């Protein structure tokens, strides 16, 4: 599954 | 920005037989930005049901697709692949040729 | 054997046009088994494996929501990454991102992959020790000092060396063979004449699985390298792969060339010539 934390570049 | 032309191969599924039923083929690969154009032509007329694969990319980020369709190659008819791309100062077209 | 599992996202911004697109693709091994589309009628994501199409609708939907989450995240990282390199609201640009995990035969983490290209390059990537980053240029360098400061390396590592690798473990059980299973190349050699004292050999592999494979032809025992003519390994569109070599022969001197096939699915090459 794909994850579920994100981040800004 | 750094743009990259497709690479095209045009093949089918399985070695060509002909009257048995099969697949065409065309591979654009290597390309940047991903917008791009694709035909298939079967005696130079656009071919109507033709799927593609979801854009995937490989390890150095160039885009590739799959399109195909469910073919029964004859031993006159010609088919070719035509690919528009913001590189390309033409359509590139590339023939299908079974020994390939 | 070892397996991996990886996730490749596009974000392409569309200037006047509406808001970035997001697609994703989901991969075991050279296996795709999932994708998304946000330009879709009703964007949700969607089986592309058969072992796959078992989930429950609460896998389905809960993937779809991280996946739009992650399309708005895409689309501040674009807005920022214009903002690094003096571009224009006007024009289009290209945010690819992949990542995932390596594993053995003992299931455990091997290598973890977590990287970027901006416009088709490089742009940042995590290191092999998972600690360090690799930036691309000074614009890239603003991204890493930020990542750094939030010290958000260390939550990527605990992602790749835990959930990624259970996701990975659960997915190889679904799949049994079709994941397992190496499909050896069917191999044969076919003789193009060109004129005369010249004709093509051709070797060809069709219907293997993985992609990984090498094609070489040698003269003598010796190889060809300079004058073998190889095309990129290609799908077939039943989840198998095709390549071929060809090497221009002097006519009558088909049978002093051989062709020989590495693949994962033979235990020893193989050898092989025009007869």
């Amino acid at each position: 599954s794909p994850r579920w934390y994100f981040y800004y570049l | 920005m750094i743009q990259r032309t497709p690479k095209i191969q045009v093949y089918s599924r399985h070695p060509a037989e002909n009257g048995k039923s099969n697949f065409l083929n065309c591979y654009v690969s290597g390309f940047h930005p991903s917008d791009i154009e694709v035909d298939l032509l079967k005696n130079g007329e656009r071919i109507e049901k033709v799927e593609h694969s979801d854009l995937s990319f490989s390890k150095d980020w160039s885009f590739y697709l799959l399109y195909y369709t469910e073919f029964t190659p004859t031993e006159k008819d010609e088919y070719a692949c035509r690919v528009n791309h913001v590189t390309l100062s033409q359509p590139k077209i590339v023939k299908w040729d079974r020994d390939m | 054997g070892s397996h991996s599992m990886r996730y490749f996202y596009t974000s392409v911004s569309r200037p006047g046009r509406g808001e970035p697109r997001f697609i994703s693709v989901g991969y075991v091994d050279d296996t795709q088994f999932v994708r998304f589309d946000s330009d879709a009628a009703s964007p949700r994501e969607e089986p592309r494996a058969p072992w796959i199409e078992q989930e429950g609708p609460e896998y389905w939907d809960r993937n779809t929501q991280i996946y739009k989450a992650q399309a708005q995240t895409d689309r501040e990282s674009l807005r920022n990454l214009r903002g690094y390199y003096n571009q224009s609201e006007a024009g289009s640009h290209t945010l690819q991102s992949m990542y995932g995990c390596d594993v053995g035969p003992d299931g455990r983490l091997l290598r973890g992959h977590d990287q970027y290209a901006y416009d088709g390059k490089d742009y940042i990537a995590l290191n092999e020790d998972l600690r360090s980053w690799t930036a691309a240029d000074t614009a890239a360098q603003i991204t890493q000092r930020k990542w750094e400061a939030a010290r958000e390396a260390e939550q990527r590592r605990a992602y790749l060396e835990g959930e990624c690798v259970e996701w990975l473990r659960r997915y190889l059980e679904n799949g049994k063979d079709k994941l397992e299973r190496a499909d050896p190349p069917k191999t044969h050699v076919t003789h193009h004449p060109i004129s005369d004292h010249e004709a093509t050999l051709r070797c060809w592999a069709l219907g293997f699985y993985p992609a990984e494979i090498t094609l070489t032809w040698q003269r003598d025992g010796e190889d060809q390298t300079q004058d073998t003519e190889l095309v990129e390994t290609r799908p077939a569109g039943d989840r198998t792969f095709q390549k071929w070599a060809a090497v221009v022969v002097p006519s009558g001197e088909e049978q002093r060339y051989t062709c020989h096939v590495q693949h994962e699915g033979l235990p020893k090459p193989l050898t092989l010539r025009w007869e």
